[PDB]
């Protein structure tokens, strides 16, 4: 009745663990299943796709199908999974600065309106011990002794193991990772379990590696789906989700490169989904076989008939692919019934779009639902076999540059740009691995900006520079021309205006007097023969604008600065930066020195922020060469004279993309980030634009913060006047600083 | 002949799972389908049956 | 009140299933022995 | 003794209908009208044989 | 936009996707289904009853022919979201997360 | 107290007294109903 | 109705309530030790303690229920003087207050004893067994401080302790109840539950709560793991219990799932080994296993926000590597296996070690003492504490309770701040206070207060009195004179009025030889007679280097404990019974820091009495403080004024501002 | 749902309750036993009625 | 001893009220059914005159 119905209508119920075909970790890579069909997750950085020449594509998907032939046993199995998701990962950022809150806040309210969303893929190579299904009807049911059990075990570990280490060298240029089980609070969280999670709930829930099967505790969403529809409703704690799978069941002539590219570009987050169950080339000679008979059981069509089968058969035999089972299911999320349609209907439309006739899942909602998850073929609604070329085309791992918003060394990331594609940029200076010798390091974190001045090369330096405070970093700003005094100024620094003719300020009169000190002054005093306190700010600068045309000064005055900064760095996070670099680095001296001090320095949170002017200039001594291929993070600038040498032979830079820096407009606001391999032509852009605040388009500029950051001498010729009038304080000067800016605007 | 009810119910059981299909959708036979292989069949079963008279 | 409420209706409860079950008994023994009799003769 | 205001309760899913096309209920109830005068004769023959 | 699209070079898809195992045209599994429903038929009411294959048969060829993987579908909504009991009571089909597998 | 005497003492006497007819009565029951029942059988 | 759930029906013997099935039951009322004073080196200890006295009395037939209840507290008064000084402090110290926590925890043990001219001899033999069991799990936690619910007669109208408890667990909020002729089953619930036919949240008659299942079985990394919650926002009750397994039932357990693990088609050596090395660590380790289910209900006003509550304690939770299971529509059942003795609407139990369920439960609360019900009206004042839970400062903690109080620390870093706080916010009870002062440290405190401190004749006049000796101090002619007459004419004075003494260093009057005997036997007479001595030291070893100072320092109820880095470790260490840990955390506050560790009965916390903005305290310890130039003005004034307590005090005001300038 | 118990004698009602609880007890196995001591005599009387009426039947 | 970890679950699970309620009412019922037969038996032997 009243009372003991729930409990009747509890124990009446089946749970998901029915589902979910997973259990315990047994390598801490691979995942077990009560089918024991072990398993493991790819991380992939998928690469670019954008920049790059149409049959460049064409050869990536050559290489990608050559690495996989060699290891395709007829045993295996690919579930690819593009979760395009949005960044709820971003957290805003205190900060101090009057300066940089305003720069942020206005920043962050030119987002309105903007897809947020990061794509992230995925690959699950997984391993059943036996292929044919008929034996395995058998297999099923017989009892096998304790320790053939094992046997089969590190059988199949190996060999899956094998298969990870060949695909992990396959991933070279796409940025591969294995997931695998990382320590939190003295207890184990699997990483791959999230994944798998997150394909299940719809959220991202932290699994930890308790003491049961995880496919007790896997699922803390209970799901509801339709009787009759394609939509179903997660009930979660922090909202519901409602998502609507879809189906694709008519392909066409044709396995064009990368067809589903379009589905990157979404404003529907969803789940998109493969599967490649792949097949033994006796069964794949029997499909194509049929293929062929029933065609010649026909009139004779003069080539699609006869040569095509031809050479498609020969191709099987001669080993150039491998045929197998494939079913995709794009699920798209959403918050109510009629939205997740008019999703579903956008991708239906998109994929149609591209020549491949969806039709969305109806019946089979929560079979495909249940399809998603690796290692379920029994639940898969319409596997098909193609040809692996077409696996792979369905698949190419095409990703846009992205970035990894938060995880990072220092943190969150430093800045989000607009990407001409749309899809937003995550920008960071920590890039992955560029120097490729060692694993255990620490990240690469420098920069070259490279592009003739006046495009925004200040502009960008300043941006990033006056952003970067939410880490609290000191600064120390080699510039030229005096462009960045107004923005250091504005960051609460000391700003060094060093010139000809007034008295240089600083000098070696009170340095310490321990030998190693001594050391550096003989040194100095050696090096010049020829023919208040340090510590108080965070952000300094020093400029060297006259000692452009010196030859003798450049070597004391660079290697007083920087032994000075030197000592700074014992840990806290230190960002120098420079300007115009190789005339400064342009010393027989301190080539040797920078580069241990270099490898020294990366450890205890070390950057380097280059910059340039004319890279032809530099390319050419030697000292610029190290540099150029010690920097992670390049930053090309749009120039309208290019020279093919200098870009492809010194940067490593492709030819497409060459001939897309090339295309760049003379002064549109346009700059190639290249960190690692992958590539993308974004663009911080300060145009006019409209606030949704109060249903009210208040009209806001950046110039109020372009006339500070923006290089100008004759600009800073009156910030200076009016800071010697008023010297107070950069919190307290900077509205009068704006004040005379107007007053000066119209003269 | 017995076989009067028996060609009727199998004939309108399988006229209503045929146009179940539209329904069901399953079939892209909308309009001229419907009426050309229904006729043809409600022909043969009519000449059928005045044949058997 | 209350526990030994409980215990003294649980005992009269009881007491009239006694009587039902006792009447019940009576009366259907007496039947048995009146149908015998009408037999007899 | 009512449902408890604000929670989650019954789906919004069973709001759910499938649409008919608007042709089919017409068509259909003519063709039977067709088939069954057919097949009413042919019992009305079948009775009388 | 436009990402890399086709220039006739693309990898060829033939047709023999989907050409399911088939015997007449019809798939193993579901003809084997309506023989064994035919056959509880014939064994059950009256033995005249294997004219009840070739009209079934028939339609399961049309149905097969348009859309080659019908049965497929048909058999993973019986199982899974007709058996699932408590349709009514939700207003869905859904499956508790926490595992009462009827233990205490 | 009294009360709950009282109550103990209607437990015995009616109680028993209708467990005690049940015994007799179905005792009786039990003689002629195997007497005539079995006499027409 | 809803007695169908209540299995309560009646009282066997004052301190164990019985069963409808005939399970005798008891309520334990512990306290907890603080989890913060001692280090992570005796927690384990604890735990093993704990451990030995539960598998001392293990036995199938035990069971334990464990909750931790949270609450607003409501029961704490406030209070109106008779002084506008005293009213002032009050009102700017309870606006000190505007969005804190104000949250209590409190920690119920049941222990429910199941059995599985006879008859007589068996009730008893149940009934004794139950007792003995509680005289052992009251030796064990001595250190713990709990207390044996029991009944309290109030006015001809016997009572039930035990059964408030079982009422807060069902009816949610503090509902007194009567013991009476029924089964408590009918009328033990006033205000019941109305669960959604779904599921999901609930109902009260006014709160929503909804709630969490945490099924873990890990063994826990801290002894105490989930004990992040301790700390949150939201009121809940978390439930464990502890229905024991007789050994050989343990033993088959672990036998069948063994069986059951290797029974698979996927073979994990990281599982089956461990297992096999508990069920003989079973034997040997003697650990007694058994039933286990843990449900967190978090009260709230809106649905959505018990969402949000549930939401964030999912988190706080998957911090501690515990991942908390949503309950959807088990939630009657888990609300109704809240009550104990209803081992069967248990949603799904799980067995688990002994050492586990101590340590998911082991008794650990940031130290809050008492709001009110204390022999003297309501707790003094509430204290802020690192961390943030409100401490209910009162100087009776455990024939009257003891209420002697010892405020050991430097005189310049905050005591005489501390001490004219505590008076003035514990002038609510209007006792006598009878001062007495070094260096004129209480002189416009006390004269603010309206008494008649005497710079340096009977007490019917005023209430409060202060003494000023600081002349009279270190000159060994005649202290033990003075302090014998104004000892022995205050004494005269002690009849029937809420009596006080203040002392702010007594180590001089200590080692008189006459006066000592005379004190100590006083103290015997008092301590029944509502007497609160308020000792002082400006330094430890002033007075431990007294040897009848020790024998006065044993008989002593709270010890207060400023910030002196200058502390001898042999003082600290076994002087005053402290820890080696508290000894550290005393050492840890800086030279000016002005928090305290409060070593209040067995447990402590550092009570920071902050003086933030929101400010009015910088002018009331200006005024509160006493400088011998603030006692010239004061005089001065109160000389030409004249003796009323509020007119002169603006004029005061004017001329100490004048002076700060 | 009456007024508080008479705090006089706290022992006589919880004694009077343990007297109560034993006796209940005790009377509902005791009426158990006899619930099955009468289904055996009823089923004994219905195969007496049983075996009569069908060796009448003639 | 018990020594079965269902029997010992199933006794926490398990409450003697309901318990004893449910055998009296069985009990009742199967006297209740015996007493029908035994109506059911006379009617069929005074039918069985005639």
């Amino acid at each position: 009745m009243g009372a003991i119905e729930s409990r009747k209508l509890l124990a009446s119920e089946t749970p998901v663990g029915q589902f979910i075909p997973y259990s315990h970790h047994v390598t801490d890579t691979i995942i077990s299943t009560k089918n024991a069909e072990y398993l493991s997750v790819w991380k992939i950085d998928g690469r670019s796709h954008q920049s790059a020449s149409e049959a460049d594509v064409f050869q990536w998907i050559r290489e990608l199908n050559n690495t996989l032939r060699g290891i395709s046993s007829a045993n295996l199995s690919l579930w690819t999974h593009i979760v395009r998701r949005r960044v709820y990962e971003y957290p805003d950022a205190e900060f101090d600065n009057v300066f940089c809150r305003q720069l942020d806040e206005k920043y962050r309210e030119s987002f309105t309106g903007y897809n947020l969303m990061v794509n992230d893929l995925y690959l699950t190579v997984v391993y059943r011990p036996v292929s044919d299904k008929v034996l395995s009807f058998f297999a099923k049911r017989e009892r096998e002794t304790p320790d053939q059990k094992k046997h089969r075990q590190e059988s199949c570990i190996k060999a899956l193991e094998d298969i990870n280490r060949t695909l992990g060298q396959s991933f070279k240029r796409y940025g591969a990772e294995l997931l695998s089980v990382y320590e939190k609070g003295g207890h184990a969280f699997s990483a791959p379990l999230e994944f798998l999670a997150r394909l299940v709930n719809g959220e991202h829930i932290p699994m930890p590696i308790c003491r049961d099967r995880f496919s007790d505790y896997m699922a803390v969403n209970r799901p509801m789906f339709s009787k009759w529809g394609e939509v179903g409703e997660l009930r979660s704690l922090t909202g519901l989700r409602r998502f609507g799978m879809l189906e694709i069941r008519e392909y066409d002539d044709a396995t064009e490169p990368g067809q589903l590219n379009v589905l990157l570009e979404s404003d529907y987050e969803f789940v998109l989904t493969h599967s490649f169950s792949v097949l033994s080339r006796p069964a794949a000679k029997e499909y194509l076989q049929r293929h062929q008979k029933n065609l010649i059981d026909a009139r004779d069509v003069a080539t699609d008939q006869i040569e095509e089968i031809d050479e498609a058969l020969n191709q099987l035999i001669s080993g150039h692919f491998v045929m197998g089972e494939h079913h995709c299911t794009l699920t798209v999320y959403g918050e109510t019934v009629q939205q997740v349609r008019d999703n579903l209907a956008h991708a239906s439309a998109a994929m149609l779009d591209v020549a491949v006739l969806p039709k969305p899942v109806d019946l089979a909602l929560e079979a495909g639902y249940w399809a998603q998850l690796p290692a379920n073929w029994q639940w898969r609604p319409r596997p098909a076999p193609i040809t692996s070329l077409n696996f792979l085309s369905f698949s190419p791992f095409h990703n846009f540059m992205s970035g990894k918003p938060t995880g990072n060394p220092w943190g969150p990331a430093v800045t989000i740009l607009k990407t001409v594609s749309g899809t937003p940029l995550y920008f960071n200076f920590h890039a992955s691995k560029e120097e490729e010798d060692a694993t255990d390091k620490r990240l690469l974190g420098n920069t070259m900006l490279i592009g003739q001045s006046s495009s925004g090369k200040t502009v960008l330096l300043g941006f990033l520079l006056a952003q970067a405070q939410k880490f609290k970093p000191t600064i120390v700003a080699f510039d030229k021309d005096r462009g960045m005094e107004i923005s250091i100024r504005a960051m609460g620094g000391r700003y060094l205006p060093l010139k000809t003719g007034e008295p240089s300020g600083f000098n070696p009169f009170q340095l310490p007097p321990t030998h190693a000190n001594l050391i550096f002054l003989k040194q100095f005093v050696k090096k010049l023969a020829a023919a208040l306190d340090l510590s108080t700010h965070q952000i300094y600068g020093f400029d060297i604008t006259e000692f452009l045309d010196n030859p003798e000064a450049r070597t004391p005055v660079m290697m007083y600065l920087l032994y000075r900064t030197e000592s700074m760095i014992d840990g806290r996070r230190f960002m120098y930066v420079f300007d115009e670099f190789w005339k400064p680095l342009q010393d027989e001296y301190f080539e040797d020195l920078a580069k241990n001090k270099q490898k020294t320095i990366r450890k205890q949170n070390g950057i380097f922020v280059f910059a340039t002017q004319e890279p032809s200039d530099a390319l050419e001594s030697n000292i610029a060469k190290t540099l150029i291929q010690q920097c992670a993070t390049y930053i090309f600038l749009a120039n309208p004279k290019a020279d093919y040498e200098d870009y492809t032979q010194g940067f490593k830079l492709t030819d497409s993309e060459f001939e897309l820096v090339r295309g760049l407009g003379e002064f549109s606001r346009r700059f190639l980030i290249k960190q690692g391999d992958q590539s993308a032509l974004a663009e911080m852009n300060l145009g006019k634009f409209r606030t949704i605040v109060d249903g009210e388009t208040v009209e806001r500029d950046f110039d109020d913060e372009l006339l500070v950051l923006s290089g100008t001498p004759d600009n800073a010729e009156i910030a200076e006047s009016i800071i010697a009038e008023v010297g107070d304080d950069p919190a307290v000067w900077l509205p009068i600083f704006l004040d005379r800016v107007k007053a000066e605007r119209s003269d | 002949a017995a076989i009067t009810p028996v060609v009727s119910v199998g004939l309108t059981l399988g006229f209503i799972t045929y146009g179940w299909l539209i329904i069901r959708g399953a079939v892209e036979m909308p309009v001229a389908e419907f009426l050309n292989r229904c006729l043809r069949i409600g022909i043969i079963v009519s000449i059928a049956l005045a044949g058997g008279l | 009140r209350g526990l030994e409420r409980d215990l003294i209706g649980e005992f009269v409860k009881s007491r009239k299933t006694a009587w039902r079950v006792a009447t019940a008994s009576g009366l259907f023994g007496l039947l048995g022995m009146v149908c015998g009799i009408v037999g007899f003769s | 003794q009512e449902r408890i205001e604000g929670e989650y309760g019954a789906s919004e899913l069973a709001s759910e209908r499938r649409p008919h096309t608007p042709g089919a209920r017409t068509l259909l109830m003519v063709l039977l009208c067709v088939i069954a005068v057919v097949l009413v004769t042919l019992s009305y023959k079948a009775y009388k044989v | 936009m436009k990402p890399p699209q086709q220039q006739h070079e693309a990898f060829p898809l033939f047709k023999g996707a989907t050409r399911l195992p088939t015997i007449w045209g019809v798939p193993m599994i579901p003809l084997m289904a309506m023989v064994m429903g035919v056959a509880v038929i014939a064994l059950t009411v009256s033995i005249w009853w294997w004219a009840l294959v070739p009209p079934l048969w028939f339609i399961m060829a049309q149905i097969t022919k348009n859309d080659d993987k019908a049965f497929r579908i048909w058999w993973l909504w019986i199982d899974t979201k007709f058996r699932n009991r408590n349709k009514g009571f939700w207003g869905a089909s859904s499956y508790s997360p926490a595992n009462y597998r009827k233990r205490r």
